[PDB]
DNA sequence: TATAATGGGAGCTGTCACGGATGC
C-alpha cells in the first residue's frame, strides 16, 4: 500500500536515525561502520540472503556475522540502545523502498 | 479530586477543615504529522522530560 | 541532488494435421 506523510516521515526518520546509530556504534566498538551494516542487514533480512561484499575485508558468512553480531549483544544497555536503532533502520528503509517500487514504475513507463 | 488527610479545628458553631488535595489537570497537545512521540502510554513524567 | 509527481500497453484475426497430455 502506498504510505500517508505520516508514515513515510516516520520511516525516513527511522533510517536516518539508523544510519546515525551505525555510525555511533562503530564509534563504540571501533569496527568497520561498513561491516556493522551488512550485519545489522543480515540480520535484519535473515540467513536467506548471507553473500561476500566486495568493499568488505572480511568474507560475510554466519559465522563471522555471528561472532560479530555476539559483540554487539555484549555492549551495555545504553550502547546495545544503538544496535536496536540500527536494526529499526533497516527495517524501515526495505519497507520504505517497498512502498515506493509504484513510483519507478510510473517514471520508467515514458522511457 | 480526593482529599488525602483532613484535619478539624473547632471554633464557636463552626469547623475549619484543613484539607490536604491530590488531583489531576488536563493539558492538551496537539501533534503535526512532522512530529513524534517519545513516550509511551501511562508513563510518569518530570519537569524537563520530553513529550514529543 | 529536494514544489510534487506512486499499476503497461498492443493485441491482430481465411492451415490442418495432428500428435501425445490433460479434464468431467
Amino acid at each position: 500500500p502506498l504510505l500517508t506523510l505520516e508514515e513515510e516521515v516516520e520511516l525516513a526518520r527511522k533510517v536516518e536515525e539508523g544510519m546515525e546509530a551505525i555510525k555511533k556504534l562503530s564509534e563504540i566498538t571501533g569496527l568497520d561502520p561498513d561491516l556493522i551494516r551488512e550485519v545489522v542487514r543480515a540480520k535484519i533480512l535473515g540467513s536467506a540472503r548471507v553473500r561476500h561484499i566486495p568493499g568488505l575485508k572480511e568474507t560475510l558468512d554466519p559465522k563471522t556475522v555471528e561472532e560479530i553480531d555476539q559483540k554487539l549483544k555484549s555492549l551495555p544497555k545504553e550502547h546495545k540502545r544503538y544496535l536496536h536503532i540500527a536494526r529499526e533502520g533497516e527495517a524501515a528503509r526495505q519497507h520504505l523502498i517497498e512502498a515506493n517500487l509504484r513510483l519507478v514504475v510510473s517514471i520508467a513507463k515514458k522511457y | 479530586v480526593r482529599a488525602a488527610q483532613v484535619e478539624a479545628e473547632e471554633e464557636g458553631e463552626t469547623v475549619y477543615l484543613t484539607l490536604f488535595l491530590e488531583w489531576t489537570e488536563p493539558k492538551d497537545y496537539r501533534v503535526q504529522p512532522h512530529m513524534n512521540v517519545v513516550v509511551p502510554e501511562g508513563a510518569r513524567v518530570e519537569a524537563g522530560d520530553k513529550i514529543v
